[PDB]
């Protein structure tokens, strides 16, 4: 309503400007400095607004900075804090620092993910360790670990307590020859003093997350109780005894194999990340990026797998090339037999060298069947998007029928009446259903049979019946994605 | 079409030329390119080339149905006959200026009488200036007009001939240093020269020298120190010149200090001199090909201070006003050139690769022809196998 | 030298309720302008956020030059920016969204409103900021109507490789 | 469109002007122009008929002089059987006169002057304004050949002192030993080409010049006057040996010799890179352009030496140059 | 046309020519304005000129049925062939001058006997001075 | 080695990461005008199976055509059956020739490269 402008047209744009269509919810712990209430769900905006709503080097404010970091714009993001346990224990490690630097040089070090590395040059030879361990007056505050700067030697406390403070692994430059002259004569010792006691198990999520519609949930912990509850809550979004508020969840396991493969308890709802002991990046980092690049800032087509170099390539990461594998092939295979999602490096390069990593297989830890039978209905992670916007799909056009006048008894329908009966409408749906052969499922076996609608009088006794109620028995499959094919090979010495 | 949902007034424009508004009741168009497709002679191959767009043609029919049709009619063929080009409202190829070429009046009285139809061939007609074109160039700099305005300046005060006696022979003996700057200046630059002209002009700058009488004159002092520089500037091109013109600019920073007249009369030797050694630099930046944006206006930035210094020594006190004017458009235009060579001479970009990689991997990726990794070596540091993560090189312009 | 090599800047951009918003019986409507950040010893400063954006609503709230008509308009409301004559690319600034007129049913009025917003927001890929744009407009009732404005950005940093199109040049805004 | 080409005969303006054509040559001593008109006959009936042989003519390119008769030299009156009847006319600049008669001085022979000196008391006999610009040059002896025509003599005096001898747009005579320096457009490819052939032929090339003569001044003989003034002048641009020697017509000095040589290195070399472009819509030649053809690496500055204006009645408008440097 | 109340006699004008009356069968005409299209070499931009009208020219169709139409038509080739241009009266394009350029005259004995048409190109004609200019 | 190894993949508009464009970066050297790998894992789903599999075809036979234009054999074919959902099958037949020429008279050209007698 402009005054003084033009008169056809007025204009009148909406105060914000974003979609939400689809949302994400992180899990994790805070610390003392947070502003932000416990266990109650909000709405999360901006990197500007962290720190201060979440403390300062907390386990959430990391996992969301990745988050931002991946999913520019396109989704709506959510944070659950939560509080340490009564009696948490926080681990402790020490860095000490040994000899005198006989040349002037430069000192580097690289912890936990690359945005915390820090490089000082040491400030000329005839510097005692004393001097020296200023890298503390160095090391970025975002780090989840307090350096105190003890007498000689520097001390890492994790800010969390519980056990999510016990994965580290450090690589270091002053032990070999460097260009960037290293002070000769100076080392540098790694070793841990103290582990991690104790960690929460809330088991309220049918009261904060009570009746809301999550498309992914991201977990940053590794209590397998935590998760197992985690996993329980989705079940009931799943549950046929109410309306369904379909999602997914995200966790990670990390450990030697025998340890990582007594971990899946056949859950058709999560996705469990398998990583290796000497991981060089704190672990939910990584969970956090996988979890965030799924979300509809690229799984807003429901059928595209996030996999491959171009697709599940987790770039917000940045980690050194590492002397060994890590996953050795013959433990590769096994992993992804048992349904696990395992990652690796982008691209191979020179030992030491900066990668990325990657995803190689995008499948859920399905296995098995309600009657014990084994099959691989839901074992791709784009089988339960798919089976989500199917129902979807499929409610929204079954609602033109409500209210409409149906004829059970006497088939024949007067002239000017507007109804429908039992043949017309299966009619109807079957259009449908072909129709959408290429979007979101496969050719029918035989779509004469996969398809029955059955009137409510025929399935209960007689006077036992309601009027105006239908059954509908449905089967699909989705769309395939592979192929196998025999190449016999035939090279013949030539004879007509 | 599909689906009988169609609404064609609502797709179609309607159509007009010069205002006037008329039925139209067709649209065609014809676009192309112009090739130059060559055979050899008992070759097996063939090649081609390209030459520009093909200028384009519109063509559409008319109908009119309402009373007096032969008015309407016979007033719109006045409005195809005007002058010159007009807007025309193509109903699918949107508004586009236009020239008619021809018109077909079609009627008849018994075979169809009542309805006139009339087709048109209408040309695309772009204004163009009159004077065949006038462009401007920004590929070259300007040294005419600051070395006009460099010797009125000069010529203003150096006079040996009216400072007071006792200081003509200290005048003259900076003068006489000032040459010989560039006369070291030349010799460097041309140390493996054995041509005809080498000879001649070393003569020549050894007999100024020892001549006395030659710099009592400011004619002949501003002429050798032009031509002197001239003759450095075409020694040798590209990155040669960069150590000698530093130098000169070095010992051109001093400052008299004598008092009164007198220190106007050795001041303008030496800001003479710098200001033509900004300028001949400048020209040298300008041979080369900028390594990197960074590096290349750092570059710019060495010289702006210089001249930017200049100008506030000649408006300290109202010194050289109209000199100072001269300094501070060439300033601009020195930025407008600079800035320009920095940013989009190559039109260098930064790329993210997921990991470090060798250099004839990633020329390959990038461009498509792993020949080209020569480029990358000046750009990136980091040996030849461990280029990355992140790479800069040239805009990929298919 | 340090991989932070653009050294372009940026300077003000307009912003979607700057001034807040005028609310009166029929809705809420923004008042966009520009937008002021305090420090924490005075020294205001300007805003310089969602560049892209900013500029698409420069093009949208304001009137382009009018067509002749053969009657005339006065010379204080013919429309357009007289710094036009002066910009070397051949284009028009404004927009023209205002100008249509009731034109049979509602129906089509409102078909021929988009294909002007098409039109005008189109120069956007020209100046080379974005590298697509559209807009859907739906039509449901007499008095409730609704449009959406969909514009494609990129980083600033390369990553993909083999594109089918061009990288966009003035991309350093990254939006 | 305000009419970009207006002709001129004696005051009446040529409303009927259905071709034209203007050429203006910096290697000659003398412009042109072409103008085709219409005209109408029915038998029976009066007739008038101007058929003037001669008077002034003007050329107006863009509200802007560009040739001054003098005017109306030829006329001919083409006919057909079939297309039509028409007229043609012509025209030459206003020293057309010095082009066609053979001189008339007073002696012959002068005794001791200036070449300036010269070119003012053989040309004032038919009212030709000069316009002098070059460098006085006094020589000893100067004597007309008997009979030869005035464009012999002034183009012969002056080709030994690397004077260029032109006619401006004005109606005057320019004699200049360089160009006007009235910067022009920069001539891009891509913008306003619309075609070009350039050219580098060594068979117009020489490396090494040498001139000889003997010498006239008012008392030198011998060993002084006939094996002494030789003087040899190189290009250094060819890199081939092409050696070629000229004989000097006139009273040989040193300074003049070289000013001979250079004469010809300057032709030479210009004939060696002839260039030629069209720029499709309609200021003077000897002007300095820029032009680039990166495909031959045009990058240098140019400066043109003829101009063509051109027009038809199926709206052809064109205009052609002639660069060299 | 439309609606049913169109009357032919009424819109169109009565051909003729030299101030003979015909009878008009058809009428066509042809105009247009002369350019100078130009486009540069690896340009991406063209251009244009305008630089003139361009010459009319009319055509027209006759027939005779009436009884003896070989003395008429006989009769009007004789003004068609006549020196000099005339005042023609265009059927629709109103009064204008021309001069004929061609004329067929067909007509046959057995196929078609008692019907003559005749073709013409007319051509646009304005006097001009004889002095040229 | 021609099956087994990615070609260089077509542009989409939305690009690739650079790590895997796909291709050879020593196919910049050879001078016979044509690039190596094979483009047979870049099909996609489209239609139903049977004309997916038809399309694998004509990538195999477009890929191994270029065993004739090296001159390593005179001719190859490859024959394709489509028996059921899971069961497919595929066999490629390449022709070879003898290290001394035996026949006179052939309509087409001794294949170059021949050496290897296969």
């Amino acid at each position: 309503a402009l005054s003084d402008g033009f008169v056809r047209l007025c204009i009148d744009p909406s105060l914000n400007f974003f979609g939400e269509g689809c949302k994400i919810l992180v899990e994790g712990q805070i610390t003392d400095d947070a502003t932000a209430a416990e266990n109650v769900v909000t709405c999360v905006n901006s990197e500007l607004d962290l720190v201060e709503r979440f403390g300062q080097g907390s386990v959430l404010t990391e996992s969301l900075r990745k988050v931002f970091c991946m999913c520019k714009s396109g989704v709506s993001v959510y944070a659950l804090p939560r509080a340490d346990a009564a009696a948490a224990v926080s681990a402790v490690y020490t860095l000490t620092v040994t000899g005198t630097a006989l040349t002037d040089g430069r000192v580097q070090l690289y912890m936990g993910e690359a945005e915390y590395s820090l490089d000082i040059g040491v400030d000329e030879g005839d510097t005692p360790t004393q001097i020296a361990a200023k890298i503390v007056a160095a090391i970025s505050p975002d780090f989840p670990y307090e350096a105190t700067a003890a007498a000689g030697v520097i001390t890492l406390t994790a800010r969390n307590g519980g056990t999510i403070g016990n994965h580290l692994s450090v690589i270091y430059t002053n032990l070999g020859s460097c260009t960037s002259v290293t002070p000769e004569g100076v080392t540098v010792a790694f070793a841990q003093t103290t582990p991690g006691s104790v960690n929460p198990e809330p088991n309220d999520y049918a009261s904060v997350v009570n009746e809301c519609c999550f498309a992914v949930y991201v977990l940053s912990s590794d209590d397998t109780d935590w998760q197992e509850n985690l996993r329980d809550w989705i079940r009931s979004a799943w549950d046929c005894s109410k309306p369904q508020c379909f999602g997914h969840g995200y966790v990670f396991n990390k450990g030697t194999l025998g340890q990582v493969l007594a971990d899946g308890d056949n859950s058709a709802e999560l996705s469990r990340l398998a990583l290796p002991t000497t991981y060089p990046v704190l672990p939910y980092l990584t969970n956090a990026a996988y979890g965030a690049l799924s979300a509809c800032s690229t799984c807003e087509n429901p059928e595209l797998n996030v996999q491959g170099q171009t697709y599940g390539l987790l770039s917000c990461i940045n980690m050194p090339e590492s002397c060994t594998p890590g996953w050795e092939f013959t433990e590769v295979t096994q992993l992804q037999n048992n349904g696990f999602v395992v990652s690796g490096p982008a691209t191979t390069s020179g030992q030491g060298n900066f990668t990325s990593p990657y995803i190689y297989n995008d499948v859920t830890n399905y296995l098995r069947d309600e009657k014990n039978r084994p099959n691989a209905t839901f074992r791709d992670a784009s089988s339960r998007r798919l089976a989500a916007a199917t129902g979807v799909a499929l409610a929204t056009f079954l609602q033109q029928f409500n209210g409409l006048a149906v004829f059970t008894k006497n088939t024949n329908i007067k002239t000017g009446i507007i109804g429908t009966n039992l043949r017309l409408m299966l009619g109807k749906i079957r259009k449908w259903a072909s129709d959408n052969v290429g979007v979101l499922f496969s050719e029918f076996d035989n779509i004469n049979e996969d398809i029955q609608l059955v009137s409510d009088f025929d399935v209960q006794p007689k006077c036992v019946g309601q009027p105006g109620v239908f059954h509908l028995n449905m089967r699909y499959r989705p769309p395939v994605r592979g192929a196998r094919i025999n190449v016999n090979l035939v090279p013949a010495l030539f004879d007509n | 079409m599909a689906g009988p949902c169609y609404n064609p007034n609502e797709h179609y424009l309607p159509a007009s030329f010069k205002g006037v508004p008329f039925d139209a009741d067709s649209s065609d168009s014809e676009h192309g390119r112009n090739g130059a497709e060559a055979e050899f002679v008992f070759g097996e191959r063939t090649g081609y080339a390209d030459l520009g767009i093909k200028i384009r043609s519109y063509s559409i029919r008319a109908r009119f149905q309402t009373n007096d049709h032969v008015a309407l009619s016979n007033a719109f063929i006045a409005v195809l006959e005007s002058t010159g080009p007009g807007l025309l409202v193509h109903p699918t190829r949107g508004p586009v200026m236009a020239a008619c070429r021809s018109a077909r009046v079609t009627d008849s009285k018994v075979d169809a009488a009542g309805v006139t139809y009339i087709d048109i061939d209408f040309v695309e007609a772009n204004d163009t200036v009159t004077g065949f074109g006038l462009v401007g160039s920004l590929i070259a700099l300007a040294l005419s007009p600051i070395i006009t305005a460099t010797e009125e300046s000069f010529k203003r005060y150096y006079s040996p001939e009216n400072v007071r006696y006792y200081n003509s022979e200290t005048v003259i003996a900076t003068m006489a240093e000032a040459v010989q700057q560039v006369q070291t200046g030349y010799l460097a630059l041309s140390g493996n020269d054995t041509s005809q002209e080498k000879w001649t002009i070393v003569r020549d700058f050894r007999n100024v020298l020892i001549d006395e009488f030659t710099f009592f004159d400011p004619a002949n002092s501003w002429n050798v120190l032009r031509n002197g520089f001239s003759y450095l500037d075409s020694a040798a091109v590209g990155q040669d010149k960069f150590t000698i013109l530093r130098n000169i600019i070095n010992w051109s920073s001093s400052h008299s200090e004598l008092d009164g007249e007198s220190a106007d009369a050795q001041n303008a030797i030496f800001s003479a001199v710098r200001v033509l050694a900004t300028a001949y630099l400048s020209k040298a930046y300008m041979e080369t090909v900028a390594s990197t944006v960074n590096e290349g206006l750092a570059q710019y930035d060495q010289i702006a201070a210089i001249l930017e210094q200049e100008a506030q020594i000649a408006q300290e006190d109202c010194h050289d006003n109209e000199f100072f004017l001269s300094i501070r458009e060439f300033s601009v235009s020195v930025a407008r050139v600079m800035v320009n060579r920095a940013y989009n001479s190559p039109a260098l970009i930064v790329y993210s690769f997921p990991g470090t990689m060798h250099s004839l991997v990633v020329a390959w990726e990038i461009f498509g022809d792993a020949k080209r990794s020569r480029e990358l070596e000046g750009r990136n540091t980091g040996a030849p196998w461990a280029i990355g993560p992140k790479v800069i090189a040239e805009r990929v312009r298919a | 030298n340090f991989e932070t090599a653009d050294r372009r800047k940026r300077f003000w951009t307009t912003q979607v309720a700057a001034c807040g918003q005028s609310s009166d019986d029929c809705g809420d409507c923004a008042r966009p302008g520009l937008q002021l950040l305090c420090n924490g010893e005075g020294r205001i400063t300007i805003a310089t956020d969602n560049y892209v954006a900013g500029l698409a609503l420069n093009i949208l709230l304001t009137d382009a030059s009018k067509a002749d008509t053969g009657c005339g308009w006065t010379p204080g409301n013919r429309g357009g920016f007289w710094g036009d004559s002066f910009r070397s690319d051949n284009m028009r600034s404004g927009s023209k969204i205002r100008q249509v007129t009731a034109r049979g049913s509602m129906r089509e009025t409102v078909a021929l409103i988009r294909a002007y917003a098409i039109d005008d927001l189109k120069k956007l890929v020209a100046y080379g900021v974005a590298k697509s744009v559209d807009v859907d407009l739906t039509y449901q009732g007499s008095n409730k109507i609704d449009m959406t404005i969909m514009i494609q950005g990129v980083d600033g940093n390369e990553s993909r490789v083999g594109l089918t199109g061009e990288r966009i040049a003035n991309a350093w805004v990254w939006s | 469109m305000i009419k970009p080409m207006r002709i001129f005969i004696g005051g009446e303006e040529l409303e009927t002007y259905t071709s034209a054509r203007l050429q203006r040559t910096k290697k000659q001593l003398t412009g042109s122009l072409t103008v085709e008109i219409f005209l109408n006959y029915v038998p029976s009936k009066p007739v008038i008929v101007n058929a003037v042989r001669g008077k002034e003519i003007l050329v107006y390119v863009m509200g802007e002089l560009a040739f001054t008769g003098e005017g109306g030299s030829d006329v001919t009156v083409n006919f057909a059987k079939g297309q039509g009847y028409s007229v043609t006319l012509t025209a030459r600049g206003r020293t057309k006169y010095l082009v066609d008669s053979s001189h008339s001085h007073p002696t012959g022979s002068f005794k001791d002057t200036s070449d300036r000196k010269v070119i003012e008391a053989l040309v004032k006999e038919h009212k030709v304004v000069l316009d002098w610009q070059g460098t006085e040059v006094k020589e000893p002896k100067i004597t007309l050949r008997d009979g030869n025509r005035i464009f012999n003599e002034i183009f012969e005096r002056c080709n030994q002192n690397c004077h260029f001898a032109y006619e401006t747009r004005d109606g005057k005579l320019l004699v200049t030993d360089g160009t006007t320096g009235v910067v022009g457009e920069d001539i891009v490819l891509g913008q306003n080409i619309l075609d070009f052939s350039a050219e580098q032929s060594e068979d117009r090339a020489n490396s090494e010049i040498t001139v000889k003569g003997h010498r006239v001044a008012k008392d030198v003989w011998g060993k002084n006057a006939i094996v002494q003034p030789v003087q040899s002048v190189a290009d250094s641009w060819v890199g081939a040996n092409i050696p070629l020697t000229i004989q000097h017509y006139g009273d040989a000095t040193n300074e003049s010799l070289q000013r001979r040589a250079k004469f010809e290195a300057d032709r030479r070399a210009a004939e060696s890179k002839s260039v030629n472009v069209t720029v499709f819509h309609v200021w003077d030649i000897g002007n300095i352009h820029y032009v680039e053809i990166p495909p031959e690496g045009i990058f240098d500055v140019m400066e043109c030496v003829s101009l063509t204006y051109s027009v038809d009645a199926k709206s052809t408008l064109e205009t052609q140059l002639e660069l060299a440097p």
